[PDB]
RNA sequence: UCUCCAGGCAUACGCGUAUAACAACUCGGAUAACCAUUGUUAGUUAAUCAGAAUAGGCAAUAAUCACACUAUAAAUCACCUAUAACUUCUCUGUUAACCCAACACCGGAAUGCCUAAAGGAAAGAUCCAAAAAGAUAAAAGGAACUCGGCAAACAAGAACC
RNA sequence: GAGCUACCUAAAAACAAUUUUAUGAAUCAACUCGUCUAUGUGGCAAAAUAGUGAGAAGAUUUUUAGGUAGAGGUGAAAAGCCU
């Protein structure tokens, strides 16, 4: 009976086996941390320069460099698989559409550039508010939902290592922060978990693609300033977890000017790269309000859904947060990788003249319904 | 063109036309590792 | 008379301008509405009290918010309740809003 | 105290100061100009 | 891997290749290893970070969690009326252990966040001499020292001119 | 020549905790200053270091740009400052 000490390392020694213990410690008060809100200062109290993820950004292939920054596997389609008012649900929409354009007064912009973007951006904005309403009869989830237009969804977390290449830090071994700042233009949260697409670990034949170079060779720089994991509300809110994006594309990222700078294959791209990082902050940050993180994975998929179109368009993103362990340390055997699930591009109506709108395909307005009415089981 | 003159527009101006140009350039071998897409030249300090 | 406008002399002038008659109070009609308990809407009080919570404190990142971001976000959080009616009424679905709306008369 | 560090570069400073459009201000100014020319000075000003 | 120390990462002003790899071993580092040195080759990728139309009319009511509360030192373009134009992505900053001090100077240097998760090494090998410098401990006594309780103290209390 | 320094104009920034109260009040950091002793003395330093001390919501400190020039400037007057 040789009560003989533990085998580990040393704390104060300057070894990376002293190293990694000491960062144990740190987790450790993590771990014991009685409150969600003093979880997250422990992790974020310290800034260090990190690579700022634009969620809305023009560098070709954005899609595939952000599924790496995330694991997330896009799948091409929707996830695997009542009685509605269309004559309501579609004539109030067009209400919306032809009140803004051919209705209305407003001080016409002084900008010459803007007034298509604001014009674009007010019938995303009444149009919601609209479904919401005329949707709600039939689903009273919405009615106990929280509507925000133009808040802010963030989310910081660390994935990859790399070591410094110059500098009196040479060799020295860094984390590569990612962040994104989000301002989504419309969003819906609701206090109830919604249900989920698939079942937690489900495995796919599709892999992340792997990036041989830096994140910088795609425009992308690094920056200090605060973390923040926020959800689009306080963790005092009641209303925590999320129900549905909207987003709009920027005018220069519109379809016509890709066009003349001939990324024509940039077109849906641009709808993924927005997808994957919005819906992954979003969801994200509502894990951290969960009170999982990195070093404990999640153990209920959290899932919540994006619809993002450019005025005309429209296309629907379904995500899921399978795992919140993306660390060399936290992935080094981590079998579970977040999906994601995406449609093309639909034209919801082709043109305005009068006071008629052409061209109105039922096919979108049914899409949108089908997400507004999915609710907690 | 470099070291020329480039004529003053106002509204209504004819498009600039440059038939022989100053401008030549040249093709490098990355000095760190670049997308496969991507490619490097050295260029005129006055070319856009 | 524009917005910025500040009137000396407040309500007298204005009464002199529009030639009408002041009276104190809400018309009974519009008071008795709510007097229902069949209007009361469910949970409130809390609903309410969550609003002004979240107006004021919830909805920036920041430690205190500015009144150039909560006086909005109150009424239009409020009229995104009274909304919420529509369940006991539906007549309520025959209207919609607008923004910075332009309105003149000489 | 330690002296020796009067000088604390600013280049706004320096070229209001010491500048072509500064010295090109007064005649007295362009009299410094236009002895330096004489001499040869390869930077006639900041 | 072990032992120990405890201002660190960005920004601005500034500096101007001191950045990085390779190759040399003349010079520089106050000595070596190694390079901060020499030569050659490279480098810092932004519509978001940062920097760079006209003529009139008219504003009594701070800030401080702005509610209460008072005070005194009395306190940050907008919005309208008309005219003119009707769909855009160029340019420049971005490296480093860095700056002011003849120096790889125990000195000077503003703001943000954090206090070890970041950043570092007091001893080239020896040896135990005097003198000198610094730290700690004291039998009995307790200012008898001294120009003076200077310095130090298991004290840091009281009154006076 | 006012990038040091004396003064001023403009645009700005910093001040934790504790007790008083409602303040050129108190304890004491950051920060500003520089009473005393010691070391140093071609020194780390052409004025520093180690301790010990004074102020620390104010006549406060700090940052940026500008102004005052030698028969002069500035000066809570030391004939103090003005590279
Ligand atoms: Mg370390
Ligand atoms: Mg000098
Ligand atoms: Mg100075
Ligand atoms: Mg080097
Ligand atoms: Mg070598
Ligand atoms: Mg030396
Ligand atoms: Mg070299
Ligand atoms: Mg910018
Ligand atoms: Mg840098
Ligand atoms: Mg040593
Ligand atoms: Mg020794
Ligand atoms: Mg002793
Ligand atoms: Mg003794
Ligand atoms: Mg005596
Ligand atoms: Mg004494
Ligand atoms: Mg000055
Ligand atoms: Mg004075
Ligand atoms: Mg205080
Ligand atoms: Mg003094
Ligand atoms: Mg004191
Ligand atoms: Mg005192
Ligand atoms: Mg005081
Ligand atoms: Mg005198
Ligand atoms: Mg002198």
């Amino acid at each position: 009976v040789a009560r003989y000490p533990p085998i580990v390392a040393s704390m104060t020694a300057d070894s990376k086996a002293a190293r990694q213990r000491r960062v144990q410690r740190w987790q450790a008060t993590v771990h014991a941390a009685p409150s969600v809100d003093e979880k997250i200062r422990i992790l974020t109290k310290m800034q260090f320069k990190k690579y700022v993820v634009h969620p809305q950004i023009s560098a070709l292939n954005a899609d595939r460099w952000y599924q790496s920054f995330t694991k997330t596997v896009f799948v091409s389609g929707l996830p695997p698989a009542p009685s509605l008012d269309l004559a309501a649900l579609r004539a109030a929409v067009c209400d919306c559409i032809l009140q803004e354009q051919v209705y209305v007064r407003r001080r016409r912009p002084r900008s010459l550039f803007d007034r298509r973007q604001a014009l674009a951006s007010s019938i995303l904005d009444q149009v919601v508010r609209t479904l919401v309403n005329l949707l709600a009869p039939l689903n009273p989830v919405l009615s106990t939902a929280a509507l925000d237009c133009k808040r802010s969804v963030d989310f910081y977390w660390l994935r990859g290592e790399e070591r410094i290449p110059a500098g009196h830090r040479k060799g020295h071994i860094d984390a590569l922060r990612y962040q994104i700042n989000d301002k989504p233009h419309n969003q819906i949260r609701i206090s109830k978990q919604l249900p989920e697409f698939v079942p937690l670990d489900y495995s796919i034949p599709t892999e992340i693609p792997v990036m041989k170079c830096k994140p910088d060779k795609l425009p992308l720089f690094r920056r200090q300033y605060e973390n923040s994991i926020f959800t689009g509300s306080k963790t005092a809110d009641p209303c925590c977890y999320g129900h549905t994006q909207f987003h709009l594309i920027p005018d220069r990222l519109k379809r016509e000017r890709l066009i003349r700078q001939n990324q024509a294959e940039q077109v849906e791209a641009v709808f993924r790269a927005n997808a994957i990082a919005s819906l992954f902050a979003w969801t994200g940050a509502q894990a951290m309000y969960q009170g999982f993180w990195s070093e404990a994975d999640v153990t209920r998929p959290f899932v919540s859904q994006a619809v993002i179109t450019d005025g005309k368009y429209f296309s629907f993103f379904c995500y899921q947060l399978n795992t919140l362990a993306l660390t060399v340390q936290a992935d080094q055997n981590n079998p579970r990788k977040n999906l994601c699930w995406g449609s093309q591009s639909q034209p919801l109506y082709e043109t305005v003249e009068d006071n008629d709108v052409k061209g109105f395909d039922d096919g979108t307005l049914l899409q949108i319904v089908h997400f507004l009415l999915n609710k907690p089981r | 063109a470099r070291n020329v003159l480039y004529p003053l527009y106002q509204l209504g101006g004819p498009q600039l036309r440059v038939f022989r140009t100053n401008f030549f350039i040249q093709l490098v071998r990355p000095g760190t590792a670049q997308p496969e897409d991507t490619v490097q030249f050295r260029i005129p300090m006055e070319m856009t | 008379f524009h917005q910025r406008c500040r009137l000396l002399e407040g309500m007298k002038q204005a009464l002199w301008l529009t030639k009408t008659k002041l009276i104190e109070g809400l018309p009974k009609k519009v008071l008795s509405l709510v007097d229902d308990p069949a209007n009361h809407i469910e949970n409130q009080e809390q609903r309410v009290l969550d609003i002004i919570s979240h107006a004021r404190l919830w909805h920036s990142t920041e430690d205190i918010p500015k009144r150039e971001t909560y006086c909005p976000l109150i009424v239009d959080s409020l009229i995104q309740l009274c909304k919420s009616q529509i369940l006991k009424h539906p007549s309520l679905a025959r209207r919609t809003s607008a923004q910075n709306c332009t309105l003149a008369t000489t | 105290r330690a002296r020796g560090n009067e000088y604390q570069p600013s280049n706004i400073k320096r070229k209001h100061k010491h500048g072509w459009v500064r010295r090109l201000s007064t005649p007295a100014g362009v009299q410094v100009i236009l002895r330096r020319m004489l001499k040869g000075r390869k930077s006639l000003s900041h």
